[PDB]
């Protein structure tokens, strides 16, 4: 079963299961650590169960962030109120040395297989940076008299991440929704920690440094995110075609890019010409605000449903919004406020000028 | 019955309305051209500016006194302040002077205009000097020319042009100065 | 263990909390690329334990923006709704103006076909780059920089051309009477009162692009 | 175009998430397609070796394989992620074994080894903590030999021996299309056939993924459909003159009515090779 | 992969060579074919101050030319004269009068009618393959005058230098049939002039505008031409640019991948050794 | 052409051909910066296509014949 | 390449060598067809590049 | 290179000069440095140079200042090895540069 999300990318292309692992790949400062606070913002909240935050290998300062965060919209309750909160913290934050980042996400992990085995319920498990559990074994493998392996990591890179990740699942007794944030270690999605760790998850989200250099927010690169979901029996034919044509028309797009890039879009065919038009406005439409990005964006965050997720991108795929230019897409919920900042945009277009005088600001207001 | 008083400035004017405003106006003709008709002047006495062209040339620009052009009717001649024509010309000896010397180019045909300030602008396709014909070829042609009598009077019109451009070309070139 | 390395030492900068005594440790480090190459090891490192970046490019450099601050990929969200409160009131247009100036340069890197309303956001650009760039070892109080980036985010420097910026920011600082700048450090923002004298103050100065 | 026959072992090596698993499941399940329309001694037995996967994707693979019928013939022999490095080498031994019962007494087998890439990690930890000495990536000297000696037994015996046979379908992953990696150049030395899936072919629409220029069937045609052998070889004969013109026809420069009919029929071949999920024809 | 980067170094500087030879080929074609398009320019202006220049004048029926290229790396001309087509042609628009829309060059033909198709009834082409003679303009202009408007349009590219080429729509008006009829004011500015013909003045006009049709269309499609090859060694300018800034992205991260082949295989040996020794 | 190189150089040529060889490296070396450009042919420029067709000239002079040195 | 062509035998014509290529023993009418063919062959390389 | 130094240093340090060293091709002390760690069996670092390849380099370039008595002042000719400004020997060498002055053909 689906778990929405309330971002247009994740829903729409790589669409999440509600008792699957998930993993978000990112490249340090791609925006995995804002896409997994978005997360739970979004779905922590309407999934009535637990939380498990384990943070591995991340910034004490942002464990303390989610830590008063948490405490100000009440998910973590202090004093005599402690039993009606809903989210356990572990944390083996990168200060820590290597073995005890190595053993954090098992204690996470504990905390989440007692809520699965004996409550007997759904949890949320959220595991900031799977990636340094590895790391911190490759580091202490080094002083165990190993020949290493391939980089320079552990010979039992692909047994360990695989004995701790196959704890990670939902059993006939329980539940565990797993979102993992993965680094990838020099923008290399072919590094043995991230490769090893693909054919763990059910949706692997993966975060493009490139897509965020556009200004596309969330970096999620379309033509590399996978799930399972995205199966026309799982999710319907409406959603999965819509899905397809989508990433058609991008991947159509990268091809031409190529081209575009030395003899530019005066070359193109006019179907080529209609293509990349198209697909530069799907490539806007997949960037999203989010509501934990409005604290320094400014710009507030919106929860775009799946249903206007899948119709609004069926629209921009026939050719309904050709008339829209490129921005009205940029950093929108859904695709009444394309037409609402295209009509801003436009109307923006006269209005620049009086204020000339008649102010509240000369000497004497 | 002159009720759409077009031009640069009226096309200026209406097609900041109908076509998007970041478009610059499309060029036109008339701003390339600093002489007009209507636009007195340009005389200065005895000597008057000369526009003999060509589609593959301009043979004269310069200023010149007398110009003897080939005309339907006959040859004529323009001198400084003469009257607004336009002389559709037989194939003839366009001759320029400029005091004693004559240059004298035997053109093919095609009109040639005197506006009201002077100005005189012969319009001809092509345009030779004399010195570039032979003599031999022209008879040579005639003596085809005056045989292939169809009735076709499409291919009869084409004969009775070459006919008559052979027979003005052969009497030019044996009536030299 | 060269994550470690740096994870154990750029950790240790925090900001305590009041039981501990409230002090702070604010750190910069520094790493050097390799032509450009954010995606090395040690620097997408030290960029996955930072708070933020700053990018400076030779390609800025080299054109005399200095400090060459890429604009586009430099940082800092925890120190952002935590700056001053009158440089956050002016400096949201100067981004989103930056912003878009980057957009039309990203679009025409030649100069042949002008919108005049690019043309407008190309100036301002122009303008903006012009006033962000400063001289060495001489650095600036924050009220002097609210009140060089009010005159230059609104109107006031129109006049002056893509040169004499750099006299006109300085004829600013000078002409301007110097008690908005009390006014300015003691308050913390720019109260309407301070906006009306500062819409006064930067009408009666010699702008030398004239 | 890559026609695969009784005894033949043929690759299928692509990118991360390509169709892999796909063309071999549908390889088995259309087996019991075949099953019940074919008389007893020609009935092709299937295993599936599930190596280093999750224990629940192999859980959606019985699921699938029940709710189909295939498990009637199906064997899964499943090391998964969580199991050891030795039990996660040795079970494309085991699956490999499981399926020359077939093959020895003139029946039919049918392996896929999902993941012989996933094979050569688990043997690459073992070798690596027995203190053998590491050579290519870090992989042992004798992994070449580790895939040949088990490949090799994917053979079509004689008559005397029962005309059994056994089919081999390894896997293998490679990183961003980088065929010419350790195991990914061992492997393409030992089977015959090549299906190469590609990640720009799976986003344009053409599902399976099947690089119709790179695929090769070393077999070929002896072994195909006599009734598609004489259409077929109309089909590769056209498709490949359609991947040069598309190269340059993209530019945009200028179009010849007839090579805008080799890149206009070639669309027709293309749109007419891709297929649905679990739906073998 | 380390292959792969390599041999897209190789296409990326056989790209930037083949444009580098084509900047210089249009820039050799622009010197040789402007000694022949300002030798044209003259005879267009006779018939301007004879016959003046009337682009908004309400015809019954127009036939609008829209000269463009045929080869296409000439890098945004057509597609800015497809777009001045319609803004020129919407602008006739005040009556409902007829309007035949007429490309030169192939790269107008494809492009007119995603505009313009009911409205498309002749595509002149291969015009600038040998070169561009009078003749060839007359028959141009012939074919033309089978269906006989009240009115012409010409649009091309006016070849001011290398650097502009500010489009030009001019005007080309039937001898009475609407030409005659918008020169008489309190009188008429024709009738100062000696028709000087064989037959009448409504025979002289018929053969000067015809002419004017001839000369006006020569003119167009060859300062067309020129301002083709003139946009051409532009954009083949930028094309140089564009792949040596790729090529140069490539280098560096070939050089990476130099380095950390370099490095890895070490690595490998280090290791090979060291489980021995 | 471009890639060999003689750090010693023309102090130890034969005089006479140091005459000769001296220009006919910088004939070659703007054959070289002008060379690949000779598939335009039909597309001709007039000052190139001398040192075009003179470098295709002399890259057929140094062409040798399998053990008859000279 | 040449044999995704369909060319087959797939033997790259300029890179396969032979120590019988000499004239003095294959005689020359051999040995300037062999190095003709290689000629044209290369030159077609060379513009294949641009007919792409 | 060291001892070149040696006779810089003599210069500067007892006659109180304004010295010049001309260390020719810096990258051959360099690779000569990384040829003698490979040889006492050091495990190479980056791209194949010694692990000790900024120290072994700075334990050169720093003995060449300006002292208070007088200065050394170094002329060293850099060859860059693949055309490849960030190779660690010429990006470590770079670190040291006070100016470039690049002869042109
Ligand atoms: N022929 C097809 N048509 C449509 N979708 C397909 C087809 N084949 C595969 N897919 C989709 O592609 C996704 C990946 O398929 P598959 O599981 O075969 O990947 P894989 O190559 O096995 O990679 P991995 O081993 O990492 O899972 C699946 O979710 C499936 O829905
Ligand atoms: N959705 C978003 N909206 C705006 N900015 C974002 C978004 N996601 C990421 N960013 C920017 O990317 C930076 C790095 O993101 P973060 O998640 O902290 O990095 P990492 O992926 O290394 O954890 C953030 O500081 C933020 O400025
Ligand atoms: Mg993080
Ligand atoms: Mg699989």
């Amino acid at each position: 079963e689906i778990l929405v999300t309330g971002i247009k990318v994740v829903d729409l292309l790589a669409p999440y299961q509600r008792g699957g692992k998930i993993g978000l790949f990112g490249g340090a400062g791609v925006g995995k650590t804002v896409l997994i606070m978005e997360l739970i913002n979004n779905v922590a909240k309407a999934h009535g169960g637990f939380s498990v935050f384990a943070g591995v290998g991340e910034r004490t300062r942002e464990g303390n962030d989610l830590y008063r965060e948490m405490i100000e919209s009440g998910v973590i309750k202090l004093g005599a109120e402690r039993g009606n909160s809903k989210c356990t913290l572990v944390y083996g934050q990168m200060n820590e040395p290597p073995g005890a980042r190595a053993r954090v996400a098992l204690t996470g992990l504990t905390v989440a297989e007692y809520f699965r085995d004996i409550e007997g319920q759904d949890v949320l498990l959220f595991v900031d940076n799977i990636f340094r559990f590895t790391q911190a074994n490759s580091e202490v493998s080094a002083l165990l008299g190993r020949i290493p392996s391939a980089v320079g990591y552990q010979p039992t890179l692909a047994t360990d991440l695989g004995g701790l990740q196959e704890r990670i699942t939902t059993t006939t007794k329980g539940s565990i929704t797993s979102v993992q944030a993965v680094y990838v270690p020099a923008d290399d999605l072919t590094d043995p920690a991230p490769a090893t760790t693909f054919a763990h998850l059910d949706a692997t989200t993966v975060l493009s440094r490139s897509i965020a250099e556009l200004g596309i927010y969330p970096a999620v690169d379309p033509l590399d995110s996978t799930s399972r979901m995205l199966n026309p029996n799982v999710i319907g034919a409406e959603h999965y075609n819509v899905a397809r044509g989508v990433q058609k028309v991008l991947q159509d797009y990268k091809n031409l890019q190529d081209i575009i890039a030395i003899l530019g879009m005066d070359e193109l065919s006019e179907e080529d010409k209609l293509t990349v038009a198209r697909a530069r406005k799907i490539q806007r439409f997949l960037s999203q605000p989010f509501q934990v990005a409005e604290v320094f964006t400014g710009t507030p965050g919106k929860y775009v449903d799946l249903a206007d997720t899948i119709s609004g991108f069926q629209g921009v795929l026939t050719g309904k919004y050709d008339d829209l230019p490129e921005m009205a897409f940029y950093m929108v919920g859904d695709i009444k406020e394309v037409k609402e900042k295209a009509d801003k945009m436009a109307k923006d277009i006269a209005s620049r000028k009086e204020a000339d005088n008649k102010k509240v600001s000369e000497e004497l207001k | 019955e002159a009720a759409a008083p077009a031009g640069p400035k009226e096309f200026t004017e209406v097609w900041n309305k109908k076509a998007p405003s970041t478009l610059i106006v499309p060029e036109f003709p008339s701003n390339y051209t600093a002489v007009k008709a209507v636009g007195e002047g340009q005389v200065h006495g005895d000597a008057f500016p000369v526009n003999f062209y060509t589609p593959h040339s301009i043979l004269s620009q310069a200023q010149k006194d007398t110009v003897v052009l080939p005309g339907v009717d006959g040859y004529f001649g323009v001198k400084a302040s003469h009257v607004p024509t336009i002389a559709q010309l037989k194939p003839g000896v366009v001759e320029l002077h400029s005091g004693a010397e004559s240059e004298k180019f035997f053109v093919s045909g095609g009109f040639a205009f005197v506006h009201p300030n002077g100005v005189t602008d012969i319009c001809v396709l092509e345009a030779a000097t004399l010195d570039q014909v032979d003599p031999a070829a022209v008879k040579s042609a005639l003596a085809a020319a005056s045989a292939a009598q169809p009735t076709d009077e499409f291919e009869q019109a084409a004969n009775r042009a070459a006919i008559e451009l052979y027979s003005a070309l052969e009497s030019a070139v044996e009536a030299k100065a | 263990d060269v994550f470690y390395l740096h994870s154990r030492l750029l950790e240790r900068a925090a900001k305590l909390s009041k039981e501990l005594g409230g002090g702070s440790l604010t750190a910069f480090p520094v790493i050097e690329t390799q032509a450009g190459d954010v995606s090395a090891y040690i620097a997408t490192n030290v960029i996955s334990i930072t708070d933020g970046q700053i990018f400076l490019e030779t390609e800025l450099f080299y054109k005399g923006i200095r400090p060459a601050l890429n604009v586009g990929l430099s940082v800092s969200r925890v120190g952002s709704a935590a700056q001053f409160p009158g440089m956050k009131q002016v400096a949201g247009t100067l981004k989103l103006e930056l912003a878009q100036y980057r957009e039309v340069a990203a679009f025409a890197q030649f100069g042949s076909d002008l919108d005049a309303a690019t043309q407008y956001v190309l100036e301002r650009g122009a303008r903006l780059t012009e006033m962000l760039k400063q001289k060495q070892f001489a650095p600036i109080p924050i009220e002097r920089q609210t009140v060089a980036v009010y005159a230059a985010t609104k109107g006031f420097l129109d006049k002056v051309r893509v040169q004499d910026i750099v006299a006109a920011e300085e004829a600013v600082i000078s002409q301007v009477n110097p008690a908005v700048f009390k006014i300015l450090k003691a308050n913390g923002k720019i109260t309407p009162a301070l906006d009306a004298h500062l819409k006064a103050e930067l009408r009666k100065v010699k702008l030398p692009g004239a | 175009l890559v026609p695969i026959g009784r005894g033949q072992r043929e690759l299928i090596i692509g990118d991360r998430q390509t169709g892999k698993t796909a063309v071999a499941i549908d390889a088995i399940i259309h087996q019991k397609n075949c099953n019940e329309q074919v008389p007893k001694a020609q009935r092709v037995y299937c295993v599936y070796v599930a190596v280093g996967q999750k224990r629940s994707t192999v859980a959606q693979l019985v699921k699938l394989f029940t709710q189909t019928g295939a498990m009637r013939y199906t064997i899964m022999v499943s090391a998964t992620a969580s199991d050891a490095a030795p039990l996660q080498f040795l079970a494309p031994y085991s699956g490999c074994a499981m399926a020359e019962y077939f093959r020895d007494t003139g029946k039919h087998g049918l392996i896929i080894y999902d993941d012989l890439s996933k094979q050569s990690v688990a043997y690459r930890q073992m070798s690596l903590l027995l203190r053998r000495p590491p050579g290519r990536e870090a992989f042992p000297g004798d992994v070449f030999y580790l895939h040949s000696r088990l490949l090799e037994r994917a053979a079509k015996l004689s008559k005397e021996l029962g005309g059994g046979s056994l089919t081999a379908f390894p896997v293998i992953e490679t990183q961003a299309g980088d065929v010419s990696a350790y195991i990914a150049t061992n492997v393409i030395s030992i089977t015959d056939g090549q299906i190469f899936l590609e990640t720009e072919l799976f986003y344009k629409g053409i599902r399976p993924a099947l690089n119709v220029g790179l695929s090769v069937s070393r077999v070929g045609s002896a072994a195909q459909f006599p009734g598609m052998k004489q259409v077929a070889g109309t089909l590769k004969l056209e498709l490949a003159q359609y991947r040069e013109v598309a190269a340059f026809a993209q530019f945009g420069s200028d179009l010849d009515a007839a090579t805008q009919y080799v890149l206009e029929r070639g669309a027709r071949l293309t749109e007419m090779l891709k297929q649905k999920q679990f739906a073998p024809i | 992969s380390n292959q792969a980067v390599k041999q897209r170094i190789r296409a990326i500087k056989n790209i930037g060579k083949i444009t580098k030879a084509m900047k210089m080929v249009a820039a050799s074609k622009m010197k040789n074919a402007q000694i022949a398009v300002e030798q044209s320019r003259g005879l267009v202006d006779p018939f301007v101050r004879l016959f003046g220049d009337f682009p908004a004048v309400n015809s019954n029926k127009s036939v609008v030319v829209a000269v463009t290229s045929d080869k296409g790396l000439c890098g945004g001309l057509n597609s800015n004269i497809t777009k001045y087509t319609r803004a020129t042609l919407a602008t006739t628009e005040s009556e409902g009068k007829d309007v035949v829309v007429v490309s030169i060059g192939d790269k107008g033909r494809s492009q007119l009618t995603r505009i313009e198709s009911q409205r498309y009834q002749l595509a002149i082409a291969d015009t600038y393959k040998v070169r561009v003679t009078f003749g060839q303009a007359s028959l141009i202009v012939e074919e033309l005058i089978k269906h006989n408007p009240q009115s012409y349009q010409i649009l091309f590219n006016k070849f001011r230098s290398a650097i502009s080429f500010k489009p030009t729509v001019a005007t080309i008006l039937s001898p009475d049939l609407l030409e005659k009829q918008l020169e008489d004011v309190t009188g008429n500015s024709l009738d100062a002039y000696d028709i000087e013909a064989s037959h009448e003045r409504s025979d002289v006009l018929r053969d000067l505008t015809e002419f004017h049709l001839g000369v006006t269309l020569y003119n167009a499609m060859l300062e067309n031409n020129c301002s083709e090859h003139a946009s051409r060694m532009s954009a083949m300018e930028n094309s140089t640019k564009s792949a040596g800034e790729m090529l140069g992205k490539l280098t560096l991260d070939y050089n990476r991948k130099r380095q950390a082949t370099i490095t890895t295989e070490l690595i490998e040996i280090i290791a090979g050794a060291s489980a021995l020794m």
